[PDB]
């Protein structure tokens, strides 16, 4: 349930919404992985 | 407080359909169109139906709204958000129909705003559409339609 | 003075049209100073070229911020008109 | 709804190119948890218990006690929703704006929807990073006009019931006053038994600048940035102390450390910049969209973060 | 209010010991008797950390409990309960130790309480055990053992 | 290139790696990088400045 799944087909604008909010936590995770220190 | 935070002890009457709407609790107009402007504000004190003027600070924190009138009038409150401590103020220019805060008065009175933001009778505001309507023992309101600024 | 209908709030030199809002709905936003001479909460009324002076004043215009220089002569200002006095 | 609606395809599609927000590396992945809020609050109990007077000694009879007392506090955690509108270009009016190199009307100042998109989303994010370091919200470099916020919503510099040091005018460029202030505020420091964590400090340029210089006569191979890592792991039982430059600081110090258990960052779900389904259309080409935007969250504990602020007055 | 009802906005560090009682929130007596006698009345008003009188109405309702003195004290309110509106009541044959409201002072003097429930220096009534604590700009408390009226 | 910062170390300084280090300090104060500052940086320099360095 995320934008960069290309499966991901929005039924609505709430799950657009949705995917648009996990897409960023995602995001956030992989820059926490990503980072070094 | 627009609605009353004291609990009501009794279920309502939902039987009668006449004299429902003279209430506190009422926000907004009785006649609203979908092309009225509408802004928000914070609130300082509680100009809740009452006429709103634009107060600036000292430039650290930006204008709010406070409870007012006279030449200082620049709107009116019809509603307010308790846990944002926002007001919605429909400006002057706009014009506005329904239920404001009256001075503790007959239809087609003239009413001006005075310093508190309470209509009274005399340049003038508005125009009285009923009597006063005594809610609890200073709070009074009347059906008023405001048409902006005109001697 | 007396004759204000609007104020310009944009301009098209290809067509030479000015998109201009009515006096009768109000406005908020950053307009001409004739001088740097304006401060907070302060009136200000049109002079005969259009430029926003300190104050008669038929129009109820606020200043929010103080005059800001960007060229020889440009004073922009942001202000609040919000209809006509009485 | 992509092939219905061709905003919400055009973000789906410029998500991507928005860069992340900086914020993210003042905090340590366990350090930030989302909620699912928009508006409204998040409040929590912590119990705690004290002494009333000194103890009894127990001899022979006796029926009267000492006491134990205990207390209760309500910390509560207030979110709001701000949003932004934007005016763009058609997108059935595109094709007459597409120039070879440009699309949009340079003399007009109008843009696409996915660039005018993502330069709003890339300010807003600018200033949630702002207020989520400073705990205001202004777009005056003056710093006036401030927007009026609720309660209980702070930041890591106006956080109140903090170590707080102001470094005199006089003394503005003297670093040795400075790290006198510093070391102050490190011993006023308390923290507890969460004192094995990791440290972070964040500076202004100048201050970055004047780090660097020798330690003082000069020494050899001793810097003030050193001396002041050396301090930082006196207290944090030898732990990672990180520094940090941040543009958005001017004259200030911020020091903290990084344990979810002291400073905990609950922003809602929401808090990054997310379309509006609502588009002003008109006869015109012109549109406008809206961006959401929730603000608020940080929850930290008391005397455990420093804060210098150096007077250039 | 015993409580503060403004909800706090940072955590509290739990990391010291030392005058963490000087509260208003503090209920009760510092050093307390298992064979302590405890009674509950009708809250008129706010007495709690103060002394406590017997007011009895028209007759139409039971008697009870008001901040007062002097001649007419009866005992002293160490606890209440808002929510039922009952006042916890140590009776002045009893003696009680513990923080209590002063006017707005050395340990060993001698204090009485005044018409509004409040200590203060000269019969006497309990004698102070510390010095005066400021909690708010008229709020003021003092660690005092009661032990009766005598002249 | 033009509207760049520029610095001169004087004549008599042309030897003093401290003078050339106090000028090569007031020009990284008065460049402006903006919010892209977190990025490399490269320098280049003369032969004869790389053996005094």
């Amino acid at each position: 349930a995320s934008l960069l799944d290309s499966n991901f087909v929005p039924i609505n604008f709430t799950e657009f919404v949705q995917a648009i909010s996990n897409t960023y936590k995602q995001r956030r995770i992989q820059f926490y992985e990503n980072l070094k220190r | 407080m627009k609605n009353p935070q004291q609990d009501s002890g009794l279920l309502s009457n939902s039987i009668d359909f006449r004299d429902q709407n003279l209430i506190f609790s009422n926000s907004g107009g009785v006649c609203t169109s979908s092309k009225d402007k509408i802004e928000n504000y914070p609130a300082k004190g509680y100009p809740y139906k009452r006429g709103v003027k634009l107060s600036f600070g000292d430039g650290t924190t930006e204008l709010e709204v406070e409870a007012g009138g006279g030449d200082d009038l620049y709107g009116v409150c019809s509603d307010i958000d308790e846990f944002s401590g926002m007001a919605t103020v429909i400006p002057i220019t706009n014009n506005f129909t329904g239920y404001l805060t009256l001075k503790k008065v007959n239809p087609g009175d003239k009413l001006n705003f005075n310093q508190h933001g309470e209509l009274e009778k005399v340049s003038v505001n508005a125009i009285a559409l009923s009597k006063a309507h005594k809610l609890t023992e200073d709070l009074f309101i009347v059906l008023a339609s405001v048409f902006g600024n005109r001697a | 003075g007396e004759d204000l209908y609007g104020i310009c709030i944009d301009i098209d030199e290809f067509s030479k049209t000015a998109t201009i809002v009515p006096i009768t709905n109000n406005f908020e936003g950053y307009l001409v100073a004739k001088d740097s001479t304006v401060k907070v909460k302060d009136k200000l009324i049109f002079n005969k070229d259009g430029a926003l002076e300190k104050v008669k004043a038929t129009i109820n215009a606020t200043a929010l911020t103080d005059a800001k220089q960007i060229s020889n002569e440009v004073y922009l200002v942001k202000v609040a008109v919000f209809g006509n006095k009485a | 709804l992509f092939d219905e609606n061709y905003y919400a395809k055009a973000v789906a599609n410029i998500i991507g190119e928005v860069k992340d927000p900086i914020m993210y590396k003042w905090f340590s992945p366990d350090q930030i948890e989302d909620v699912d809020l928009q508006m409204g609050y998040q409040k929590t109990v912590k119990w705690d218990a004290f002494l009333n007077a000194n103890p009894t000694t127990i001899a022979n009879e006796v029926n009267t006690i000492s006491t134990i007392g205990f207390s209760s506090e309500v910390v509560r955690l207030n979110y709001l929703k701000l949003q932004y509108k934007f005016r763009h270009l058609k997108q059935t009016s595109e094709k007459f704006y597409t120039s070879d190199s440009y699309i949009g009307d340079i003399n007009n100042n109008l843009l696409p929807f996915a660039q005018a998109y993502k330069l709003a989303s890339s300010e807003i994010i600018k200033l949630i990073n702002h207020f989520v370091l400073t705990g205001t919200v202004s777009i005056q470099k003056d710093g006036k006009n401030q927007k009026r916020l609720l309660p209980n919503m702070y930041g890591l510099l106006n956080m109140p019931e903090q170590i707080k040091e102001e470094v005199a005018s006089g003394d503005k460029d003297k670093m040795d006053k400075i790290f006198e202030k510093i070391e102050a505020g490190l011993s006023k420091l308390e923290l507890g038994d969460e004192f094995s964590t990791p440290m972070m400090v964040i500076v202004d340029p100048a201050t970055s600048l004047k780090l660097v210089k020798p330690y003082a006569a000069a020494s050899s191979c001793e810097k003030w940035e050193d001396v002041l890592i050396q301090t930082i792991k006196a207290i944090n039982n030898r732990e990672d102390v990180y520094i940090e430059t941040s543009n958005l600081l001017k004259h200030k110090i911020l020091i903290y450390p990084l344990n979810s258990e002291l400073i905990k960052f609950k922003p809602s779900k929401y808090m990054l910049p997310t379309p509006n389904e609502q588009v002003d259309k008109d006869s015109t080409d012109v549109a406008h969209s809206y961006i959401d935007f929730v603000l608020g969250g940080l929850l930290a504990t008391r005397k455990t973060i420093l804060q210098v602020n150096i007077k250039q007055s």
